[PDB]
């Protein structure tokens, strides 16, 4: 989980 | 590169720390997710799904619901809101 890792797959 | 986001994208990018009038493809994208962070649309349960239905930034996305694991509406969304 966590948006930040998870944002981090497309950026 | 650098590219322009509009008038309803800038606002956007200018509410969360960017500062100027252009920008990179990938710093649009690290301001566009401090956004979804700061005005707090993003599920606390399951952290992938962000509610942007609401504000703005579901009225450009043309949804109110989408996934950052299948993140598409947004590549159908820097392409229409992006001066190349």
């Amino acid at each position: 989980l966590t948006f930040l890792e998870y944002w981090a797959q497309l950026m | 590169n650098q590219v322009r986001p509009k008038l309803p994208l800038l606002k956007i990018l200018h509410a969360a720390g960017a500062q100027g009038e252009m920008f990179t493809v990938k710093e649009v994208m690290h301001y566009l997710g401090q956004y979804i962070m700061v005005k707090q649309l993003y599920d606390a349960a399951a952290q992938h799904m962000v509610y942007c239905g609401g504000d703005l930034l579901g009225e450009l996305l043309g949804r109110q619901s989408f996934s950052v694991k299948d993140p598409s509406p947004l590549y159908d969304m820097l392409r229409k809101n992006l001066v190349t």
